[PDB]
């Protein structure tokens, strides 16, 4: 992750790191739907939140481990 | 006539089913209503959009069945 | 109250937009008077037959017992 | 009354569960308002601010689909 952070620092980009592993569905990598309160984004959008720039770095944890278990 | 008689109660229908199932889901609902005709629907095809059209806009809960209704 | 007053709107959801019987019924109950027209059944079939039109009359957004009714 | 009691205990899970997914804080509500223009969104992305902006201002916090748009 400190490889993502110094690519930030050489172009002088914001940073930020997300976990995606164990995210077999798609109210966490897409939000969830407008039909109630509760709906949550993906982490992406986390990830977009909590750093400070039109266009960062986005890290994408442990996706050797990608499945299709449920939500498709 | 027929278009006020299957209009009327859109408007009707839209007003106590404003944010019903989803507000967001409202501006693509109408625009499935009105593509349900605009496109070329077979008959069947076009009655079984209009029979999930009385399955949508469900006042009786925005449940996942009204994104079911929405997604059909 | 808020589910109260969503009764009162699953109330006049059910009622207005609902002329499905012109859709459902052209669809299944109107073709059902069209096959029986021709096809002539034994009067236990026809009694059975009436009482699964007794399973009938719940709509898309209504009872799911009609679902499995017209398909049978 | 067993049926009633059933009933009467899934309202009480859902009264939970909507506390439990309580998102009704309106100490965002101005700033959010105010940081709409000056953090320059793209135009399908003003666009949804301008969206999410309208569903509020109307109803806000006794509801789920307005605490959802604050939230989004």
């Amino acid at each position: 992750t400190s490889l993502g952070r110094s690519i930030a620092r050489s172009m002088n980009r914001k940073f930020h790191r997300i976990s995606l592993g164990g995210v077999r569905d798609e109210a966490e990598i897409r939000g969830h739907r407008r039909t109630y309160i509760g709906a949550m984004p993906g982490k992406l959008i986390h990830a977009m939140k909590q750093v400070g720039v039109i266009n960062p770095v986005i890290l994408l944890d442990e996706i050797d481990k990608m499945s299709s278990d449920w939500r498709g | 006539d027929t278009n006020q008689r299957e209009s009327y109660l859109r408007e009707q229908m839209k007003a106590i089913q404003k944010e019903l199932g989803g507000e967001d889901g409202l501006s693509d609902l109408e625009a499935l209503r009105k593509k349900i005709e605009e496109v070329g629907m077979p008959e069947a095809v076009k009655t079984k959009a209009l029979k999930e059209l009385d399955r949508l806009e469900r006042m009786q809960q925005g449940s996942p069945e009204a994104t079911v209704a929405r997604t059909y």
